[PDB]
């Protein structure tokens, strides 16, 4: 009904995949909310 | 053939996939094939190995 | 013409075919088939929080 | 469902039994994700180029 | 010295073209007379690395 825009801040992350890793910096390719949006 | 196998190959005769030679066949339908019925030649399909 | 398509190397599903089952042996340097898994080590039970 | 892949020879796997990415002989000991199929149907002549 | 062995060990993740980046998966899914083309693309891969 009413409409507005606001910053999405850092909002819009998940878990890809169901691989554990522990203490590690992955770089993934994956889809998703490019931040401040 | 060197590769591949069938049904009468696993089961009559399976030849190695390092084949080095050539293989010649044509159609038999006078010379191993008898204008009566040809019977007396056997195929094996049960050796379970 | 039948297409059987299929992927592979994701969540193991129950379609694995016909082969037979054994126990568990640990501690031992042993072959492992954990459902296409194939290789050998050491199993041990640790505290990595899944 | 747990399968078994020792259907061939059964009613008519003949003509063609090409694989891709997979050897046919090992398919009996392979734990799919999931298993698709279908069956269309086709003029059966050269348009068989799929 | 670090990074020299570091980026040595990362090697072993790729696939240079192939169809897996692991020795078992290839030899358990393909017939020995056609496997051995894949094999090969790993070795030329990791003898320059
Ligand atoms: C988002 O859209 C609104 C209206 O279209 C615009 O004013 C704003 O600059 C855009 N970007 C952000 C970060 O809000």
């Amino acid at each position: 009904t009413t409409q507005s825009y606001t910053n999405s801040f850092t909002r819009g992350v998940y878990y890809p995949d169901k691989v554990f890793r522990s203490s590690v910096l992955h770089l993934t390719q994956d889809l998703f909310l490019p931040f401040f949006s | 053939a060197p590769g591949q196998t069938g049904n009468i190959a696993d089961y009559n005769y399976k030849l190695p996939d390092d084949f080095t030679g050539c293989v010649i066949a044509w159609n038999s339908n006078k010379l191993d094939s008898k204008h009566s019925g040809n019977y007396d030649y056997w195929y094996r399909l049960f050796r379970k190995s | 013409v039948v297409v059987l398509s299929f992927e592979l190397l994701h969540a193991p599903a129950t379609v694995c075919g016909p082969k037979k089952s054994t126990n568990l042996v640990k501690n031992k340097c042993v072959n492992f088939n954990f459902n296409g898994l194939t290789g050998t080590g050491v199993l041990t039970k640790s505290n990595k929080k899944f | 469902c747990v399968a078994d892949y020792s259907v061939l020879y059964n009613f008519a796997p003949f003509f063609a039994f090409k694989c891709y990415g997979v050897s046919p002989t090992k398919l009996n000991d392979l734990c799919f994700t999931n298993v698709y199929a279908d069956s269309f149907v086709i003029k059966g002549n050269e348009v068989s180029q799929i | 010295n670090a990074q020299a062995l570091n980026t040595l060990v990362k090697q072993l993740s790729s696939k240079f073209g192939a169809i897996s980046s692991v020795l078992n998966d290839i030899l358990s899914r393909l017939d020995p007379p056609e496997a051995e083309v894949q094999i090969d693309r790993l070795i030329t891969g990791r003898l320059q690395s």
